[PDB]
């Protein structure tokens, strides 16, 4: 399939690399190397240095052994270096991906989904597609490569037994792995479901402990996170079983196939040609270590199908309703507004229109507005760090003037590292009217030509609220000259200046 | 359990050993005789099959049990987590949390490995080892004496690997831990960085935090796979070793055949369980090491409470530091800068942390002495900003348990307004913190919740907070009715509207204890 979205989805994020997977591929073959010359150069008294007295055969024979398993060693641990460091790639780069798409999306897209729904989405099934990417792609061609080869090979010396035999190795390597799948995806689709559900109510409970205690629901959220848990558990071991039985039975075929090949190989086998031998050894030997390796293939391809399904469901959300259309406002460069109304009138929706009308969408790198909402986010960084998300080549003299200049001169000197203060928990680590104070000082430093406040003295001192919006609204006071403010208020002091854009 | 499964296994790669060996050495002594009955070609191999049966049979039993129980203790561990970390003061729980999350969701999933193919490799190992030395000296005791010279080099391997990675482990475990809580931290704050136009900075310092992860990942891959690879070597040489011994004794004819196949047939098992406890030790250290995490986060003692119960009715809270009494049947309205414990001062109230101005008595009995159970019953709490959690509006209102007269107290407060101007009324789906509703609506479902529900103690941070004049009046108007009602109503509020509405104001100032 091409047009699937799935492999779309799987093709970008967890982009891969042609070269690693062939030499993945080639380390395997190569892996089947030494399976292939234990008997290659040793069969007998004959092959090797001709005739030999037996005490010489047996060192020949014991350094020959070492020799082929270390060299079988250093390949396979090589191979595991390999596929274990494109699986880690893989993961990286699928995960950098998925967070450059919610960023590139609208913002009110990437709010959808619940803190343990983005945890569980951004872990696991990035893993799972990182296992499918490695475990998927490796044994799958290895065994589909042997099969044909081994079956090209085979056509020549009995095409009508070749027949057979490709008849019997297609139907054994084709049934385990569709029973391995079957078992698998309704499984594991119930397990993904449980398992991004006992997280949510789990971090749910970790964000919002005091008001699910003093409302007395922890206790249930702890209890629905223990019942996912064992509903997971119980889909987890529904999964395993039958996968289990299926990949086992490719084992007592590799067995049986062994023993009849072996009976057949002292039929008159020597005579004739003695590779017949060898190439008796060398084709149910891969073709059905393919075989056996192949369920744990086709497992991994439904669980990482599941983990893409997920994964895409998270990038692409279904949109909400629309904000309503606002009445265009004309902004002149020093301008000061202050946008009212009542407190569901789009207050905030004209300060966005207006910002997205002065931007002019993209193509216009240098911005011109910006909207300081009234809900913007207090990281868990440093006070600076903070303070730096607007403008990045800020001075610690021009955050140090802006902190005292919004209020906060005793709270950071009081900080026992100043401007290095890591303020742990982010908006919980202050109190909310500093945290406003903070988003006024973020709103000073920045650099934009036309600066959109949102309710930006809520929560503020009886003593300092109305000086400050008053100070925002005057043309010199914390915004000078050719600086266009907008505020939208509720608390416009009766007497006052600057026109108004009442909404209704 | 562990102990009859191992068991069964090990004495089923015992005697299929043997048998084999066996088998082998009547086919080479009978090259082409004893066809015809008693061939001991055809009847030893469907021993060798069941035998075969058998074990494949106990492994899977042993499989199973071993997954039931890594489960029930994952999810008891993380239910200890869970319930020590959340039921403690914010202050630590905000200090402790997106550490405590990383164990119990993706860290506490480690230990799988080390309950199914890491016990049960150490209990093989103990078990089938010793045998297959006994079975090996019985059979030939030159061979057994031989190998038991390469045995104690692989523990001593073990014991330096594992004292060479318990470090690494810790430090994969916290990088893990950083990186989640970043990444966490940097989607809560993309409308932000979106706001600002920054939007674009983020996905390079995502990119680091990948790429330093994957680099620490792939270097314990890479001591893993050498130590497997040491291991492998050292098992095949001691093998090797008694291959060669029994080899040369038996050209010369010093030795019988059958005890030189069995003794060739017995040397690998005596070195395969070690191989694979070494390989199970690595992928069991990273559940190790979080479990140990997870008990570190667990062992932490949280300050004792009583059993002291208030009275029946509306009681009566005093804060002697500021000389507040908050009489029932009238609304106190607590005033002072920005910053002076106020928000605190409602949590110590609540008995959620420690007092900032002196003592705390409700009703006489004090605060710290009360059943937190029970109190938090007769208490209505509205913090600064309500929680939200994604979903509908029908289910953001029932988060806090059920309302008992959600319409009047819509009608009362002022959100049936809200409701109504919504196409889908109650069920319209909500963003995180509130996506999809205004700041206004968002204060007035959290009144909503906490107005409305059986309170004799009302505690509101700021209650009228993103509303008009208007919604003002209503929501101070309900508020006064409530106390009217014969409650406790303790305002946070420090506007003009706010403080000419309540019958006693506090104003707490500051050099408490933090400013
Ligand atoms: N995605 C959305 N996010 C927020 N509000 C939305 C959204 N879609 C529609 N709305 C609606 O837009 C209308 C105007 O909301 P807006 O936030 O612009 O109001 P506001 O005047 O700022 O009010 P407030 O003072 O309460 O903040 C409201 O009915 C709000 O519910
Ligand atoms: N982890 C923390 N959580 C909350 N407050 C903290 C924390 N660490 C320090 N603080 C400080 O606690 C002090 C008291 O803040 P609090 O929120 O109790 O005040 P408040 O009276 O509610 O003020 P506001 O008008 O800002 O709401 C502040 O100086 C705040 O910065
Ligand atoms: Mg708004
Ligand atoms: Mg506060």
């Amino acid at each position: 399939l091409r047009h699937d979205p799935l492999l779309r989805l799987t093709l970008e994020l967890l982009r891969p690399r042609l070269g690693r997977f062939l030499l993945a591929a080639a380390l395997g073959v190569l892996s089947l190397g030494s399976a292939l010359a234990l008997a290659g150069i040793s069969a007998w008294l004959i092959t090797r240095a001709w005739q030999m007295p037996p005490v010489l055969d047996l060192t020949v024979a014991v350094v020959a052994v070492r020799a082929l398993g270390i060299s079988r060693g250093v390949l396979g641990y090589c191979q595991r270096l390999a596929s274990h460091d494109s699986a880690l790639r893989a993961a990286a780069n699928a995960r950098t991906g998925l967070y450059r798409k919610l960023a590139d999306a609208p913002p009110d897209e990437a709010m959808r989904l619940p803190s343990g729904e983005l945890v569980a989405r951004l872990g696991p099934a990035v893993d799972e597609l990182a296992d499918v990417l490695v475990r998927a792609l490796l044994p799958i061609v290895v065994a589909v490569v042997l099969g044909c080869a081994a079956v090209g090979v085979i056509a020549v010396i009995s095409p009508a037994s070749a027949a057979v035999l490709a008849v019997c190795l297609v139907v054994a390597g084709v049934v385990a792995p569709a029973l391995a799948a079957r078992a698998a995806h309704a499984s594991e689709t119930v397990a993904a479901e449980h398992r991004s559900q006992r997280d949510t109510a789990g971090m749910l409970a970790l964000e919002h402990a005091p008001e699910l205690r003093v409302s007395g629901r922890l206790d249930s959220v702890i209890a629905t996170f223990e019942r996912h848990h064992r509903a997971w558990g119980e889909a987890a071991d529904r999964a395993a079983a039958p996968a289990a039985v299926a990949a086992a039975m490719p084992t007592a075929a590799m067995g049986v196939s062994v023993v009849g090949a072996v009976i057949a190989g002292i039929a008159l086998a020597p005579t004739v040609a003695p590779t017949t031998a060898a190439i008796l050894m060398l084709l149910p030997l891969s073709a059905f270590e393919a075989t056996t390796a192949l369920p744990d293939a086709a497992a991994q391809l439904m669980r990482s199908r599941v983990a893409a399904r997920r994964l895409l469901e998270l990038t692409t959300p279904t949109p909400l309703r629309s904000r309503p259309d606002v009445a265009t406002v004309d902004l002149a460069p020093g301008d000061r507004l202050a946008v009212v109304g009542p407190s569901g009138s789009g207050k905030t929706t004209m300060l966005m229109a207006i910002a997205d009308r002065l931007n002019g969408a993209g193509g216009e790198t240098p911005q011109r507005a910006a909207v300081f909402a009234e809900d913007a986010h207090l990281f868990d960084t440093t006070v600076r760090d903070n303070l730096l998300v607007v403008r990045g080549d800020a001075t610690d003299t021009e955050l140090v003037a802006a902190l005292d200049r919004v209020g906060l001169g005793e709270w950071l000197a009081g900080l026992p590292d100043g401007l290095s203060t890591v303020l742990v928990g982010g908006a919980a680590a202050v109190s909310a009217g500093q945290r406003r104070r903070l988003l006024i000082a973020r709103a000073l430093i920045s650099a934009f030509p036309v600066v959109l406040l949102d309710q930006p003295t809520e929560n503020l001192d009886a003593g300092d609220a109305r000086q400050m919006l008053e100070g925002l609204l005057t043309p010199g006071a914390l915004f000078a000259a050719d600086r266009t403010v907008v505020v939208a208020t509720h608390h416009l002091p009766p007497g006052f200046d600057c026109p108004i854009v009442r909404c209704t | 359990s562990y102990f009859q499964s191992n068991v069964v296994i090990a004495g089923c790669t015992i005697a299929s050993a043997v048998v084999l060996a066996h088998i082998v050495a009547g086919i080479i002594t009978n090259p082409a005789t004893a066809l015809g009955g008693e061939t001991d070609w055809a009847p030893g191999l469907v021993a060798l099959a069941v035998l075969w049966s058998v074990r494949v049979v106990a492994q899977w039993f042993q499989g199973r049990l071993s997954q039931r129980g890594a489960t029930a203790v994952i999810g008891e561990l993380s239910r200890q987590v869970l319930s020590s970390v959340t039921t403690s003061s914010p202050r630590r729980l905000a200090a402790d949390r997106d550490s405590a999350a990383a164990v119990v969701t993706r860290g506490l999933d480690g230990l799988r490995p080390y309950f199914t193919g890491y016990l049960p490799a150490v209990v093989l190992a103990g078990i089938l080892t010793p045998a297959a030395l006994v079975v090996m000296a019985a059979y030939d005791w030159q061979a057994a004496a031989i190998v038991v010279i390469a045995l104690p080099l692989i523990p001593i391997f073990m014991v330096l690997i594992g004292l060479l990675t318990a470090e690494r482990s810790a430090a994969a475990l916290t990088a893990m831990t950083t990186l989640q809580g970043r990444m966490l931290d940097l989607i809560a704050g993309i409308p932000t960085l979106r706001a600002v136009g920054r939007a674009g900075g983020s996905v390079q310092r995502i990119a680091e935090l990948s790429a330093s992860h994957r680099r620490s990942t792939m270097a314990t891959l890479r001591i893993s796979f050498l130590s497997a690879l040491v291991l492998e070597l050292l098992a095949t040489l001691g093998v090797a070793l008694v291959a060669v011994s029994v080899g040369l004794r038996l050209v010369f004819g010093d030795m019988t055949l059958a005890a030189g196949l069995t003794a060739l047939l017995l040397a690998p098992e005596v070195f395969w369980p070690l191989r694979r406890v070494g390989a199970a030790f690595h992928a069991a250290q990273d559940g190790k090491t979080a479990a140990e995490q997870a008990l570190r986060l667990c062992a932490e003692p949280h300050p004792p409470t009583g059993h002291e119960v208030v009275p029946a009715g509306a009681p009566v809270i005093e804060v002697p530091a500021l000389k507040a009494v908050m009489e029932p049947g009238r609304v106190t309205v607590l005033t002072g800068p920005n910053g002076v414990g106020k928000s605190t001062l409602l949590q110590a109230i609540l008995g959620l942390q420690e007092s900032p101005c002196g003592p705390i008595l409700v009703a006489g009995v004090e605060v710290g002495a009360l059943d937190r159970s029970a109190w938090w019953g007769r208490l209505a709490w509205m913090p600064h900003r309500p929680v939200l959690v994604p979903g509908t509006v029908r289910e953001n209102l029932e988060l806090l348990g059920p309302v008992p007269g959600l319409d009047e107290v819509c009608r009362s407060v002022g959100f049936d307004e809200v409701l109504g101007e919504l196409p889908d009324g109650s069920e319209t789906p909500l963003g995180r913190g509130g996506v999809g509703l205004s700041l206004g609506q968002r204060q007035r479902l959290g009144l909503v919740r906490a107005l409305g529900a059986p309170a004799d103690v009302l505690l509101l941070d700021q209650p009228t907070a993103h509303l008009d004049g208007a919604l003002e009046d209503r929501v101070l108007a309900a508020i006064v009715a409530r106390a009217r009602a014969g409650a406790t109503v303790v305002m946070v509020g420090h506007r003009a509207p706010v403080l000419a509405a309540a019958d006693h104001v506090v104003t707490m100032e500051s050099s408490l204890v933090a400013p």
